[PDB]
Parts: C-alpha cells; structure tokens; sequence
C-alpha cells in the first residue's frame, strides 16, 4: 500500500534533462526526503551509526591493505610496520581494529531495540531476515580480520573455528581441510583468508543496499508499533515528517555523539577490547593460558561450552543418536541453532500487538533477555567450574526457551494495554 | 613511585626513557632481542631522544647481519633492527612484550572494576624484575636454572610443591632467567640514585616505548579529536534545539 | 526445422552443465596444493630428554608430544577401569583395534621391552584442536586445554569436557635408544 | 520518455505478500523485459560480453588473491606457486591473465559499434560519458594488476607511469612520491598496488550499474538511429520486442561462441599476447632490450611518443610556454587528451542524424578511424626510426583532427541519405 | 628438429623428458639454478615420471641448505627447490627461462606473421647450444671470457666486429658461457645416439618442462571446452533458429 | 534569518572541517613510511673495474652508473658545443650552477687532479625513469633507453628524443683511490 508522499516532479530545465536519461536526482530526492513516522525516538539511531561503522571499516580496512602483508614470515611484522613507520598508521590500525567493536556494539543495541518494538514482525519480515545474513555475514568477517596479523588470539581462533566445521559428521572432515587449505592452518589458510576479509564487506555493503530498499517498502516503523495511515495524503503529514532534514539530522547528531565516544576510546584505552596475546606471535605448539575469545563472540561462545556431555539433554541425544550428537557436534548445532531462533523470531510471535510498551507482560521476559545476553557475555569470560558451568546453563537455556516457549505463548495468555490508533496522537501526547 | 605517561594527559618522561636505555644495552639486550624495533627511533620525537650520529656510533657497535643482497656481513647501521637476541639461554623477543603481557584477573574476570586505573604491562615488568627470591615453600638446591619468581605465574611449579590435589600451592613459580639486576649494576647521567627499584623501574617505561612509541601522539591526537568532535557535537545540538522547536 | 520441443529446456541443461563443471574448479583452488599436498617422518633424538617430563615437537602443522611417564602417572594411569573412558579405542594407529588400556598408550625402547614409559600422543585436542597444559594440570593429574576446558588423564584419555576421543597415538617407532622415527 | 510496455501487477498470491515488502520480483520482470528495438545487429552483443568479461574477471581476480602474496621478496614466486602447485591454478592465471585482453578486445568493439551508430550522441549522453570513466578505471585497473606479478614488464611499466604524473609541472613531483610511497618504484607501492588493484574493479561493477540504468532510461538504441515511438503503446509492439526472451538469447550465443573462441587462446597460445620478459624477475638496474607496453595500450602508447621535441607542434609550445610544455608533459597531455576529446564526441557531432549508414560521407571518414587505430596500435611495436616517427605522427593527428576538426564540419557540410521514420520499417524491408 | 608438444593436440615425449633430464644434472647443473622448481615433480604425471623413492636418492645427493627453522644444514629433500646456482661464472637462473626468451618479430616487437606455428622458446635454447662458433668476418682472437655465439643477439660484441655505423657486422654476439656441449658428453638408457645436436634437442624439451609443467592438462582441457562450449553454441544456434522464425 | 538561518550553515561548516581534516591522514599514509625515509651515503670500492666499461650500482631504490670513459668518449665527448645542448645545465650537485661542459660532468680522482675520466650519474633517464643501455649504443656514441627512445652524449648529456634534462650527477666524492663516497 505505501505512505503517500508528494513525489518528485522534474521542475527546473536542468532536471527536466536529466531526468529524460538518468534519473538518480530523483531516487536521491524520493529516499532523502520519505513519510519517516515522527515519534521516533533515540533507539532508532543506531542504523545510521551501522552504517556509518561499516563505511569507516571499508575505508579503514584499504589503507591496512596497502601495507599490511599477508604471508605467515610477514604477516605480524608488517602489521607491526604500520605501528611504527607508516604515516599515521597506528591510528588506522587502532581505528580498523576497535570499529570491529563498535559496528558490533551497536549492532546489539540495533536488535534489542529492535526486538521489543516489533520491528520483527509484519509489515517487517523481509528487513529482518535480511539483517540475518548481514549478521552471519559481518561475524565472519569481523573472523577472518583477526586471523590476520598472526598472534596467538589469531592463530587460534582460526585453528577452532575453521575445526568448528569438522564436527559435522561425515562430510565436515572435508569442509575443514576445504577451509584450511589443507591438514594444518598454516599459510594457504592466511592467504585465503585476506581474500575473504577483503571481498565480504562488499557483499554486506550490498546487502544494506537490499536492507535500506526493504525498510523504505514496508515503510519505517514507529514505537506504537501502528502503521502510518496509508488512506488519506494529509493524515500522513499529521503521522509521518521528511527524513530529511529532521530524521537526517537526528541520526547526524547521534553519530556525532557516538564518534565523539569512539574516539576517544581509540585515544586513551586501544587495547581494552583487544586480548594482549594477539601481540604474542603466533606459536603453532602453545595454546595460550588465557585464550578468551573476542568480547562480541562472548555470549555465543558460552551456549557452545554450556553443552558438555554432563548436561543431560546431551547424554540424551548422544543416547537416542547412538554416537552422533556428542557435545561437540551438540555445542556446535546449540550455538549456530542459537541464532537461527533469532532469525526464527516474527514466526514466532503468535501475538498481533506489534510493538512493546503496550505489552507489560512481554516487557519483563524482555528485559530478562537483554539481561540474559548481558550474563551469557559475562560467562564466557568464567571457566569452566562450578558456579560456571551452571550460569551459563542456565543463561544458554533461558535464551534457547525465550524464543521456543516464551514466544508462541504470550499470544494466548496476554491481552495488551492503552494502544493508540495514530502516530501523532501519541506524539501529540506530549504537545 | 608510578609512571608518567599513565595519565589522563601525561606523556614519556625524557629522562627516565633515556636512563632505562642504558639498562637494556648493558644488562638485557645479551638474552632478549628486539627484532621489531628499528633503531633510528632513538632519535626520533617523542621517545628517548638521542643525538642522530651517536645513533650511528651505537648501532655500529651491535653485531653483525648477513645482508640480504651481498650475502655477507658489515657492521649494523641505524636505519636497522635490534637484534634477535633468541638462541639458547634466550629469553623472548621482547620486541613488543609490554603489551603481550597483562596478567590482571578481575574483578570478575572479564575485565571489570579498573575505574581510577589503567590495562597492565609496565608494571608486569617492574614486578617481573623485582620480584627474584628465595624458593620459598619445599625445594632443595634449586631446580638448577628455573629460579623463584613470585610474579612469573606461568611457569615451572614442582609437584612436591605443586600439590596432591592439583594446583600450585605458591604464588609465583619458577622462571628459567637467572636474576639480572644485582644492584646499582650500571651508572646514570642526571645524577639518579642507580637502585635496583630505580633500574626496573626506570626499564619499564623504556620498553613500553618499544610497544608505543608514537604514544605522545595519540595524547596530542585525542585533546583534538575532543575539539573537533566535541563542538560539532554542540554545534549539532543547536542545529536540533532551535530547528526541532516548530513541533516540539 | 525439425529438432524442436524440448530444446527450449535442452539448452538450460547445457546452459547448467557448463556453468557448473566451471563452478567446480572454483571450489577445487581452495584445497591442498602441492606445496603442502604430503609430508612424511621424522627422527626423534629423546636420548638426553630428562625423566617425568614432556617435550613439545613440530610436525605436519600442529605439535606432538613426548612425556616419559614417571611413576605417578604409570600408577594412577594403569588405575584405569576400562569401561570408565568416554572413547575406549586405543587411539592407536600401532595398536589399531585395540581398546585403550594403560598398555595399549605405549611404545617399545629395545624394540621390544614396553613398560608404561614412553608416552608419545600428538597435541591436537580432539574438542576444536587447541593445545592442552602439561605437567599435572587441572584435575585428572594430566592435561588441561583451556579452549573449551577439556580434561586428560596420564595417558591421554579423556575425561571432562567436550572432546569426544581420547588424543591419537601417530605411527610411533623407536631406531636405537637415543631416537624415535615417526613412521 | 520511456517506451510503454505493460508493467508489473503483482498477479499470483506469493508475489502480492513479496511486493509488500520487497518488490525485486518487478524490478527483475520490468528490466529483463523492457521494450527493446527489434532491428539489433550482432554489434549489440558486445556489453553483455564485456559485463560478463567483468565478472569473470572479478571472480578469478578473487581465487588468485587466495595464493599470491604480495611483497617484492615473494611476489613472483608466489605468482609462480600458483602455476605449479595449486590445483588448477594455472587455468587461473592464464585465464586472469588473457582475460583483460579480451576485456579490453571488446570494449574497442563496444566503443566502434558505438562510434558509428550516434550512441554518443542525445539521448545518450549520460550513457556514454559514464563509459568513459569505466574506461578509465579499466585501464588503471589493468595497469595495476600487471605490476603485481613483478617482472620485468611490471617494474617497468610501474616506473614510467608513475613517472607520467611527475611530467606535471610543481605540483606533479609530489604526485609521483605519493603513489610511489616515495624515491623509487620498491615495495610501498607493489603493497599499495595490491590493494587497488582489488577495490576499483568494485567501483567499475557500481559503474556498470549506473551503466545499465541510463542506457534503459534513454531507452535502448537501434542501427537506424530513429526513436522508438513512444506515442501509443501497440506501435510500440511494432517497434520494439522483449529482451528476454530474445535478445537475452542472442547476447547468450554470441557469448558462448566469444567464449567458444577464448577458451581455445588460453588453451593452445596463452603467452602470446603476453611480452615474455614479465618471466624474467624484476631488475631495478636493468629495463629490458624489447620492453613493448602490453597490446591494448599501444595506440595510446604511439601518441605519447609520437610528439618528440623534433614535432614542430611541440616546439612551437615549449616555444610559447617559454619552457614547460616540452616534449615529456607535451606527450603527456597529448595522450591524456587524445581520450578527453573521445570523452567529448556527443558535443562535436553537429550533424541531427543520429545514426551511420545514412550518412555516407561520415562513414569513410569512421574507417579511417578503425585503421587510424589500428595502424596506431600496430605502430607502437615499431622503433623511433624513420619512417615510423612519421606514421606515428600521423595516425596521433589523423585521431586528434576525426574529433576536432572532421566531426563538428560533416554537420554542415553533409546532407543525409534514405533515413527511415519506423524501427519496424527497417526491420520489415528484406521481405 | 620438430618436437612433441608444440602441436595442436600433442603431447610431452615420455621419452624425452627423461633423456634430456640426465643433461642437466650432468651438464648444466653446475653453472644453472631451478629455484621456482619443486624436485618432487620429478615423479609426476605429464612428465618425465620418475620413481619417488629414486627421486629421495637424488635429491639427497643436491647440496646442502641452512634449513629455516634449525638455521643449520641437511641433505637436500625431495619437497624441497633444486639449488640456486646463482653464484660467480654463474649463469640465470634458468627456473623458468624457456618462457622468458622469446626473441621474435613479426614485423612487430610484440608480434604478427605466426600462423602455422608457435611463439618461440624451447628453440632459443637449441639455438644457444648448437650456435657455438668460430669468429666471422674479424673479431679474430676472442675477448676474454665472451665466446662468440651466433644465437646470443644480446650480449658483448667487439666493436670492431660491429660497425663504424651501428650493429654487428658479423652474426649473434659475444656470449660469457663456455661452449658446454663438447658431443657424446653422456650416457642414453633408451638406445639414442649420445649427439651434441641429440642432446641439445633433448635438453631443449626438459625445460619447457620448467616453464609448463601443466601442458598436457591443458591440452586436454582444451578438448573439452570444445564439447562444451562447442554444443552449448550449437544448442543456442537451435534456440535461435526455430525461436526467432515467428518474427524471422 | 540569523537566528533561524545562522547556526544552521555554521554546522555544516563544521560538518566539513571535522569530515576534511580526517579525510587528509587518509591521504598522507600513502607517502614514504619511516622504512624509507631516509637512506644515506655508500662507499663503492672501484680500484678493480676495468678500462672503458660501466660499473651499474643500485643507491637508493634506482641504479647508478659508473663509466671509466675510454678514449673515444673524451674526445667525442668534448668536441660538443655547448649551445647544441637541451639541458645546459651541469646535471650537477657538485658543480651546482655549472653549465654542460664536459668538465662538469666529472669527479676528480686523488681528490683533485679530474681528467674527464670520471663519469659518475645515475641511471634514471629523465623522461619516465627507465634505464638505458650502455657501451655505444644507439645514435651519440653514448646511451639508449629503449623506453620511449631517448639518446645520450658520451657525457650523459641530452641529445634525441623527450627526455628534457640530461643525467644527473649526484653529490660524489672520493676518499682514497680504491674508493668513492656516494655523498
Ligand atoms: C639471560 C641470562 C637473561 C637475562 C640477562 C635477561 N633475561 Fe629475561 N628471560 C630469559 C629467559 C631464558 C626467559 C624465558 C621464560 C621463562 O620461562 O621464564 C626470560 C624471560 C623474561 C620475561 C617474560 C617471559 C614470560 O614467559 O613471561 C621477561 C618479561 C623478561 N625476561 C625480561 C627481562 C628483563 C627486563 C631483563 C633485563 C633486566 C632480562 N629479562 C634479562 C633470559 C634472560
Ligand atoms: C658455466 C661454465 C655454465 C655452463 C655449464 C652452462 N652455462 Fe648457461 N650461462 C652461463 C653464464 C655466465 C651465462 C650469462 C649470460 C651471457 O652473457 O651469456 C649463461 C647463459 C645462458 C643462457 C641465456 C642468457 C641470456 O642472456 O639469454 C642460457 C639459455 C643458458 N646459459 C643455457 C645453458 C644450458 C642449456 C646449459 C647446459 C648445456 C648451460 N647453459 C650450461 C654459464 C654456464
Ligand atoms: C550492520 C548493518 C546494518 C545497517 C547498516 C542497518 C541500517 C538500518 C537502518 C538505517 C534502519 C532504519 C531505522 C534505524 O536506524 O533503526 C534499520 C532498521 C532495521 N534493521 Fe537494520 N541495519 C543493520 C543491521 C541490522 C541487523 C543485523 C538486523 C537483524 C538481525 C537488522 C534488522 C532491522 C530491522 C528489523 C529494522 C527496522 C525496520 C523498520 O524500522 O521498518 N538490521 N537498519
Ligand atoms: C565489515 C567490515 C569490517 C570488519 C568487521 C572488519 C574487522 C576487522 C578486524 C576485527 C580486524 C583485526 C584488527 C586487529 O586485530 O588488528 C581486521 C583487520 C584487517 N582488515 Fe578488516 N574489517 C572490515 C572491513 C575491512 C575491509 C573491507 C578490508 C579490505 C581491504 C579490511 C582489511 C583488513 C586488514 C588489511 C586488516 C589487518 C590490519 C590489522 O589487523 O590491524 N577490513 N578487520
Ligand atoms: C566495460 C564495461 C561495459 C559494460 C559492462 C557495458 C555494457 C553495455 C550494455 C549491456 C549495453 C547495451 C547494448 C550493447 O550491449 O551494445 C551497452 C551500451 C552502450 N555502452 Fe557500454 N558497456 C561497457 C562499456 C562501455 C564503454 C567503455 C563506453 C564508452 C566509451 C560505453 C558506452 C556505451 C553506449 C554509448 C552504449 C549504447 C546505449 C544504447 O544502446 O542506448 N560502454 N553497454
Ligand atoms: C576489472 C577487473 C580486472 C582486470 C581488468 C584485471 C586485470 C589484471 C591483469 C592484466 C593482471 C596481470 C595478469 C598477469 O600478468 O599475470 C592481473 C593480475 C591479478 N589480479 Fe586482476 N583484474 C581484474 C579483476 C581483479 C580483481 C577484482 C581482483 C581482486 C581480488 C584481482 C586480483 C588480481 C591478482 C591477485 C593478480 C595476480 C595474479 C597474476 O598476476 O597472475 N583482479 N589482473
Ligand atoms: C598509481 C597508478 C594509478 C593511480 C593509475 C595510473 C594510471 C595511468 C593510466 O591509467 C588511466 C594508464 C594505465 C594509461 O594512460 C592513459 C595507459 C594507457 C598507459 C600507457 C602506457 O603503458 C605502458 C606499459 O604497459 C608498459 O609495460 C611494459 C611500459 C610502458 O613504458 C614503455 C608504458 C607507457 O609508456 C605508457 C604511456
Ligand atoms: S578445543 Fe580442547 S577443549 Fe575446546
Ligand atoms: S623513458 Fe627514458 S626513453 Fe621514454
């Protein structure tokens, strides 16, 4: 159907010429301008500040390229190189390197706003499952990007997760020395995997492309979770405003705040995020005593070390399998099935509210898995002793249920609240 | 005494970098390498800051290099690296060491509560230097190199000192480097009591300069970064007070 | 013309068979090349390696490893019920279908003695392939991989954890007594 | 203006939900179809061959940067690794490498097709010029990609045209340590070369987007040069057929034939285009005896040097600079401009009739231009010895004058021939 | 004279490879390095195809290397490089030379008039053999070192048996490399008389070996690009013909 | 106005100040890196090059040459007039403001006699950069770089082609007779 906005008609002579041969002047002023819903709220920045940290990693991420070198006698050193010697090239590396946590930061944030207000669920679900492979996509990547300059947090990391592969049965021997370039992650392994590091964010600048053309038809959403008023042309000037320059400028002022954050975090603290033993040159004989995975592979890192094969729903698998679902294989299938009921979540909401603030029965369990995700962060960090092991059991199943059980209930059992019938009303709740 | 860079806007101190220079040349640089330092760096802004043809004078007293064209030897230059002191006896590159050692667990393990402090490294050093002692538990005449280090976690612990249970049941453990500064082991220049303390202390902040030596930079770098995105930031808010006011 | 019905479709067949004996290539690249495509034994010079102590070794990748077993752990490692190791296969390519008894972890010295001494396993663990801590480290006086924290007894079984085998005994030989072949 | 065929309307149920929320579905049915003139040669195939040349390239290009290594010290071995022991990485590098060429064949038929029929010229102007910056990063691009396997003809090469942005007087100096990474041609910039040797073919698929955007928003061009009657919708049907399926089909079999014929080059003479001395490592003391810029940069290569300072044209303007337009940056901005006033083509034809074949006098005039080329290509193999000296001065301003002088007088001095008023009209004469 | 690949669909003489592998080991070896040539491709398909377990004996009888690891020798192992001959009396390198000499016109420097034929490279190196000469015109005692070769364009030549005016009065120039093939220098195992213009053909295609290992794959390759793309062309010749015949 | 029209194009000033001064590290990264930043003098031992040939030498990146000029070359050399030169300037760094005279493109050898049979420049040719070919070729008695076709004196003095300059000579000097210092 589509928010009716006054179009672009060719005016001035200029315009009217090229327009007869192409007409970009037009989707430019058709997309920069859009019935945006106006009682948008600061939850809704952080898709600008996405995009904005993905254009800053494509950009950061050439100049590495023309003087990082990427072969296994080099590789550290040159990276090392570009430390020392390279014009400002600390300040590249620092900036590529801590981007990775804030294009990931804010990709959380992106989805729990996203997650309580609906934005899952219809007229939404292509701009949702299209994030998904944008998120598989950007998590790879964010992989191959620390293979690189070959420490030990390199090394590996490159070494379990390429092996991560290898607990598929049968053909996932294969898909491992596919992946390798061989037995061992040696240098082939390194040399692919600058090529991949390189092309793949290409591939997501394509399909932010695909994500903005999805959120512009289904039209934007808003917090009330009602849509906005596709009947009249004049009740939509009452609901929605232009992006530009309202919701342009909103979304400037934010990122402005946002780098102003990231700045100086790359600044005065570098190496927080960044696990010291990356600077330990990558010995293929030592494991490292402290070998944590990076921050934003935390939570998902712990649903693949809740599932040893002391937990019994394990021990049933293994048992009902006769052999095939051993906590390997069963962690791997937990935590990439962790996901995937993520990417599962507007079939799974049964409930016809949209949104959330009009939901006060949702809004606990909610904030139980924003909670939920915070805690499973947290215990990867733990090791493997009791209380740990039982934590993040109980994390790892608490996020497992909230998308199996939690969901498709809450329908039944919940009737809503005071949800409003316009998009100004609300707005004008407060005029 | 705690180091001058550490700070919110503190930079290298010009003096302790030059005093900790010594202490590598003279007591470490037989069993540690440097092989990701080039050497002209003495000289540069920001570090330890020396005269550009005494660089010169030094690096020529540094050993060989079986250079890469010729195949044969020559005294090393400046526009050269340290060299790689690992052979036998031989400790780690210590290249960029000050930044591949923070052993600080806590609060919470994940890296938590560190809210008036810092990230750990230096001060690994510092403690790494300091720390050599009397093996304090069991253990007879010695282990025969590994020498007690109360800092050093991660490293030799005998089982009649380990335990029965599983852990080690001491702190520290047992190194594999003999013990290196029997004090005022060297002399210094603007005058510097030449302590044991005041060697590793002063050691410390010249091998964090061999990990950032651009570090000063990003002291200078972040006050403009602060300007710049602080009043666009002010700016920006402005440009909403006063545009946003029409439907507010 | 004459040959025409199913030639609209007969073309889209080709028009897969050529685009998909080319997408195929693309795949094969990306496999072993011939630089690293064999490899093959090494000699061991263990002779003046000390007792109740392992000793970490570089071959095809990923490391191997080399304890000679001190009394402790051919005690608490024969101590062993059978039935209680998750893989009870010998993890043994000397030994193929043995199952993994404290004699079956082995090697000989005199080619032929065998006495619970020589512990040769490789340093892949067999959870994701990380390395394990030595010298009686975490709780089954063995070897710990702080990876997804799996556990080894003293002879490489496994314990705790999600490793699903015990660690793989190569091809192990002895020459002399100063050296070990592998192969 | 848009030729009007029936669009889109979301008809089954499947595509009713899909246009909701992305309407892909249409965009794909209103461009694979579209209202295409019926009367196209086989000139026309030469754009799906090069947009498929393009992706061939950029998927080999990928497969190659997964095995070389790019640093001084491993370069050429690398290069020479992925001969000898990746599998199937020979068929890669021949095919990577004899692939340019035919990229680079048939942009020349691409842009000869275009010279004839006036696809410069209204309403195809923003077509054209977009091809030209195409252009431009296609020749970068290649350059690049040859200094990589650093040979001799790599090293070279890399030092003269880099050396060209130092023939830029003051500023020019600084140009050329900026893309050298400073004093020489070393390692800095085979790091460097790397890097954009990957991205820009990147930016040239975007560009081939905005390609394919204008020359369907002028509409597409037929050999009469007459438009395609945008007045009622069934004389359009008379004009014009879908592209799919028919002239998606046509584009296919040419292809499987250019195709037919590049697979048996790079099976049975895959050198040959190639100038030997790229296998011979790279001297930084010695440029070789024969050192012959690759194939499809020797016309361009014989108008640098064509212009010696012996060129009175030359003299005359280091004569009225009073020095600074010598015979170097003369050359330079010869060359440089030889393409500007190709770029120029759509404002200096005067003449209203579009197309070729009616236009009698214009056409002698354009196969002179298809053997100015030619003879300028053949003659950069040649020496600077006479007779050459002077058949290279005179294919350069045989070129420079067909822009300058022959095209906007033929307007005026030309009268027309039989020109047909329907696309149709054409296509139904033979019968 | 005319060799075995070069053809249309042609492939290595088996033969050939082998006999000529002999010369170089013997011969060249010595003055010659392979160093973009792994040993172990010996024992490969397309090739000479040797025994894996002779091509051990072999290449352990090829020099020593400080091993990258050790940094101290061995004997040579067959995964490993022949050795860069590249020292002093030396020539190229010639790893990948049979490529790389290509001294052709056409009229063209980068090529024309080549129709029934090749490109040129496996006979440069037949020519540079045979082609040691006795010295034309004048030029009547040598140079010292630099044998006149009537192949070597690129070389020394004595001016006064080059020109008053500019090039060489008499043939090729003055090579640096000693006339190696004095005739019956080896041994043949397939019968094969021992020639020096049989041994200079039979070295020839050896080190074309070393330039195109992968020859005889791509000769086969090329046959089935011609089914399938030969009847996906013929297919769509059929899809255009009765398709496009409502309009025709 | 200006308060309504003021502080909304003084942002976007600041709005390309802030996105300017960091769109230039952007560029400046791409200069010479401190690995090459600089690189000083090198002495060169001649005292075993023979008569009437060159010595090619690599010195910072692109090569140097060095011809000990026979005979030919000297007379061929000077019997070259000085307003038949492109470049009349010395080509050197020595002799700065000197003109192309054929004792200006030379060193003296104990550290002051100079007989013209010193000919140190370097082999970047001054059109694109290539190196030419030496020992009498092409057309001046000199040298030809075959690149776009350039042709040098016996002095490395301009003659055909588009080279504007003739050969530098850099800033040589001698220390003993076996040795010459490259600065
Ligand atoms: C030879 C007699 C040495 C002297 C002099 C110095 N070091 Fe050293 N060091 C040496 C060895 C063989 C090792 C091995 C690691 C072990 O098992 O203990 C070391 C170790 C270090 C380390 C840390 C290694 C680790 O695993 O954490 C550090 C930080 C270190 N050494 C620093 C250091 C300093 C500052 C020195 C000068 C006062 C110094 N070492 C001298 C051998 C020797
Ligand atoms: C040492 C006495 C040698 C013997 C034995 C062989 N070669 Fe050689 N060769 C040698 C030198 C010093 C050179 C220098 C280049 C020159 O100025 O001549 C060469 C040259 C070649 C070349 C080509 C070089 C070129 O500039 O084109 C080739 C192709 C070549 N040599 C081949 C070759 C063969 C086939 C041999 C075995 C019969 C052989 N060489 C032996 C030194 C020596
Ligand atoms: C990492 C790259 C991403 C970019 C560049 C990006 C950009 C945007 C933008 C500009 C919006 C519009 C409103 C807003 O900013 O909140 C948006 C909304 C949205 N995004 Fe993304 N986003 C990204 C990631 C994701 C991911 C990873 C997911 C899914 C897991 C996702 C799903 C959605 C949804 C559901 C909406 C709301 C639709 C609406 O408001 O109508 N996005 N994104
Ligand atoms: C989605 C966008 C990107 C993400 C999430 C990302 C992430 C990362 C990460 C986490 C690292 C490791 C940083 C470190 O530990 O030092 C890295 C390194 C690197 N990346 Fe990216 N990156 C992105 C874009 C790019 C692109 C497009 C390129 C293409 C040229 C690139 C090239 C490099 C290089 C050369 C390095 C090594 C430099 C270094 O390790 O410091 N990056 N990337
Ligand atoms: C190298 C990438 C290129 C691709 C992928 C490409 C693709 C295409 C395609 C599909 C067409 C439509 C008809 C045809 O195939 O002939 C076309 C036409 C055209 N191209 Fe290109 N082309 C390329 C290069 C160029 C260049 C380099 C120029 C200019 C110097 C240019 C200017 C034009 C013009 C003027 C037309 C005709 C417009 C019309 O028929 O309405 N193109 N191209
Ligand atoms: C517009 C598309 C392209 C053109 C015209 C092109 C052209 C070339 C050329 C002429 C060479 C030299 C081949 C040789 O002499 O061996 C080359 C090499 C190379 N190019 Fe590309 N290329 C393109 C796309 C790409 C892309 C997207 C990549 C990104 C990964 C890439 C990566 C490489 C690599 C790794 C080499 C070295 C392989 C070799 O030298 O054989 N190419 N390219
Ligand atoms: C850092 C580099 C960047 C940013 C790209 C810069 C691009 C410049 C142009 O790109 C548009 C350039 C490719 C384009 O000039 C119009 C070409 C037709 C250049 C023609 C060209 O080729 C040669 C070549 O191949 C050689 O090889 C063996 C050797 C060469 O000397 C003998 C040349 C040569 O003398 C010229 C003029
Ligand atoms: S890899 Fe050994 S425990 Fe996870
Ligand atoms: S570059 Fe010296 S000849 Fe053109």
């Amino acid at each position: 159907s589509g928010i009716p906005h006054d179009h672009y008609e060719p005016k001035t002579g200029i315009e009217k010429w090229l327009h007869d041969r192409l007409p970009i002047v037009g989707l430019v002023y058709d997309t920069i301008m859009i019935p945006t819903p106006k009682n948008l709220n600061w939850w809704w920045i952080w898709g600008i500040v996405l995009a904005f940290t993905l254009v800053l990693q494509i950009v950061t991420g050439i100049v590495l390229a023309m003087h990082y070198t990427p072969h296994v006698d080099l590789a550290f050193a040159s990276v090392e190189h570009i430390m020392r010697d390279v014009n400002g090239g600390w300040a590249m590396r620092y900036i590529h390197a801590n981007g990775a946590s804030l294009f990931f930061l804010a990709v959380y944030i992106h989805i729990f706003r996203g997650l309580y207000y609906g934005s899952y669920k219809a007229p939404r679900e292509i701009t949702w499952i299209v994030g998904m492979v944008i998120y598989l996509l950007m998590m790879g990547t964010a992989f191959m990007g620390y293979v690189l300059p070959w420490g030990q947090m390199s090394f590996w990391g490159a070494t379990v997760i390429t092996g991560l592969f290898g607990a598929i049965p049968g053909i996932g021997p294969s898909i491992q020395a596919w992946l390798l370039g061989g037995p061992a992650v040696d240098n082939a392994t390194l040399n692919r995997f600058f090529s991949l590091h390189y092309l793949l964010p290409f591939v997501i600048a394509a399909l932010v492309a695909i994500h903005i053309w999805a959120f512009h038809t289904t039209g934007n959403n808003n917090p009330t979770g009602v849509e906005v008023r596709r009947t009249s042309k004049a009740d939509a000037e009452k609901d929605t405003l232009p992006f530009w320059p309202y919701f342009v400028i909103k979304d400037l002022f934010a990122l402005a705040l946002v780098l102003l954050g990231f700045f100086a975090v790359v600044a005065y603290m570098p190496n927080y995020l960044g696990h010291p033993d990356n600077y330990v040159q990558a010995n293929p004989l030592s494991t490292p005593a402290h070998i944590v995975p990076e921050w934003y592979f935390l939570p998902f890192y712990a649903i693949l070390r809740a599932f040893a094969a002391d937990v019994w729903v394990v021990i049933l698998v293994d048992g009902l399998t006769f052999g095939i679902v051993d906590a390997k294989f069963f962690g791997v299938i937990a935590m990439f099935g962790a996901i995937a009921v993520m990417a599962l979540a507007p079939w799974l909401d049964t409930s016809k509210v949209r949104s959330g603030a009009y939901r006060p029965k949702f809004r606990m369990w909610f904030w139980f898995l924003v909670l939920d995700f915070v805690v499973l962060t947290w215990v990867g960090a733990m090791p493997t002793e009791y209380p740990y092991d039982w934590i993040s059991l109980i994390a790892s199943t608490y996020w497992f249920a909230y998308f199996l059980v939690i969901l498709p209930l809450l329908g039944a059992t919940e009737k809503p609240e005071p949800i409003p019938a316009s998009i100004e009303e609300d707005f004008n709740s407060h005029y | 005494h705690a180091f001058s860079f550490e700070g919110i806007f503190g930079k290298y101190d010009q003096a302790q970098l030059r005093r900790g220079f010594q202490v590598y040349n003279e007591v470490c640089s037989a069993c540690h390498g440097m092989k990701f330092v080039p050497i002209r760096t003495l000289a540069d802004d920001g570090g330890p800051q020396l005269d550009p043809t005494f660089v010169r004078e030094y690096a020529a007293g540094l050993d060989t290099i079986i250079d890469k064209d010729s195949g044969e030897e020559r005294d090393r230059k400046e526009t050269d690296m340290f060299p790689t002191r690992v052979g036998d006896g031989m400790g780690p590159d210590l290249s960029v060491m000050a930044k591949a050692r923070a052993g600080f667990s806590g609060p919470a393990g994940s890296g938590m509560n560190q809210l008036f402090k810092g990230m750990g490294g230096p001060e690994y050093i510092y403690n790494y230097v300091i720390g050599f002692e009397e093996n304090p538990e069991c253990a007879p005449e010695g282990i025969d190199g590994y020498y007690y280090n109360k800092t050093f976690q991660i490293g030799g612990v005998p089982d009649t000192c380990k335990d029965a249970a599983g852990v080690k049941i001491t702190h520290g453990s047992w190194a594999r480097m003999p013990p290196p500064l029997v004090d005022d082991q060297v002399t210094y220049e603007d005058g510097t009591p030449a302590t044991v303390d005041q060697m590793a202390q002063d050691v410390s902040a010249f091998l964090m300069w061999a990990a950032e030596p651009k570090l000063v930079a990003r002291k200078q770098m972040g006050l403009v970064a602060m300007v710049m995105l602080g009043l666009l930031s002010v700016m920006l808010y402005l440009t909403n007070k006063r545009l946003w006011a029409p439907y507010k | 013309g004459t040959r025409r019905d199913f030639l609209y479709h007969a073309t889209a067949a080709t028009g897969v068979v050529v685009t998909g004996a080319a997408v195929w290539p693309l795949i094969n690249q990306m496999n072993a090349s011939a630089d690293v495509k064999a490899m093959a034994s090494i000699f061991v010079d263990v002779s003046a390696v000390e007792v109740g102590t392992q000793l970490t070794v570089k071959w095809r990748g990923k490391p191997v490893f080399i304890r000679r077993r001190d009394e402790k752990d051919i005690e608490l490692a024969r101590s062993v019920p059978l039935g209680a190791l998750r893989d009870t296969s010998a993890e043994n390519a000397n030994k193929p279908g043995a199952e993994a008894t404290d004699e079956n972890r082995t090697l000989p010295a005199f080619d032929g003695t065998n006495t619970g001494e020589w512990l040769v396993m490789l340093g892949v663990c067999t959870h994701l392939g990380c390395v394990p801590m030595g010298d009686k480290s975490g709780d089954f006086g063995g070897w710990f991989c702080p990876c997804h924290g799996s556990h080894y007894d003293s002879a490489g079984r496994i314990r705790k954890g999600p490793a699903p085998r015990n660690l793989d005994i190569p091809v192990a030989a002895f020459v002399d007594e100063t050296t070990i072949k592998l192969g």
